[PDB]
């Protein structure tokens, strides 16, 4: 999110808010940044986030990190942890107690 | 094509000069083939790089045209087809890029 960035990361978001609209450009984004450390940051980026609006769009944004990626060189396990763990907190931040 | 195979500065600016004549002196039926020759060769002059300098001996060769100084009631129709037929060759270009991204969106 910080105003200005190259490091894989907030050009992943860049290329799936680029999606929909003009696909050749989003496509060819995904050719100079390493497909690692991306989706990894952003997987592991709305675990801490508060409203139920910037999580929907990391989630899929990550999600749009993995079919592009190598066949077997990634685990899965990770994704499947942090939308797991994501529930949790949301079910807490319902009865008053937040956390 | 000759002529840019061509110093060919010159030898277009006295085509240019030539075909202006011949267009003068032929009465009017040749008006549409002498306005094709001249929208070629303004696409010829354009692809050439105007050309800067040589735009500048074009309007050397309008101080050729002084030399002419025909009427004006005909040069500035000439101009307002070259103008027309110009913008009427740019209309279609956005139409063919229209449907050249909407076939590359869908295959994308």
């Amino acid at each position: 999110f910080r105003i200005g960035s190259t490091e894989p990361g907030a050009m992943l978001v860049d290329s799936f808010s680029l999606l929909e609209d003009h696909a050749p450009k989003a496509i060819e984004i995904l050719k100079n940044f390493v497909l690692e450390k991306g989706v990894l940051d952003c997987i592991a980026a709305a675990i801490d986030e508060f409203e139920p609006k910037l999580q929907k769009m990391l989630l899929n944004a990550a999600s749009y990190g993995k079919a592009s990626l190598q066949y077997k060189s990634f685990d899965a396990s990770i994704f499947v942890n942090a939308c797991n763990t994501i529930k949790l907190l949301n079910c807490f931040r319902s009865f008053g107690i937040f956390l | 094509d000759d002529c840019n195979s061509a110093e060919k500065k010159s030898c277009w600016i006295l085509l240019i000069t030539f075909l202006i004549t011949l267009y003068g002196k032929y009465p009017s039926e040749r008006k549409d083939l002498c306005n094709k020759l001249l929208q070629e060769a303004f696409l010829g002059l354009v692809r050439s790089k105007s050309g800067g300098e040589f735009w500048e001996i074009m309007s050397s060769v309008l101080e050729h045209q002084d030399v002419i100084l025909m009427k004006v009631q005909d040069l500035k129709q000439l101009l307002l087809n070259v103008f027309n037929t110009y913008k009427l060759e740019r209309s279609l270009s956005e139409l063919i890029q229209k449907i050249i991204e909407d076939s590359s969106q869908d295959l994308v």
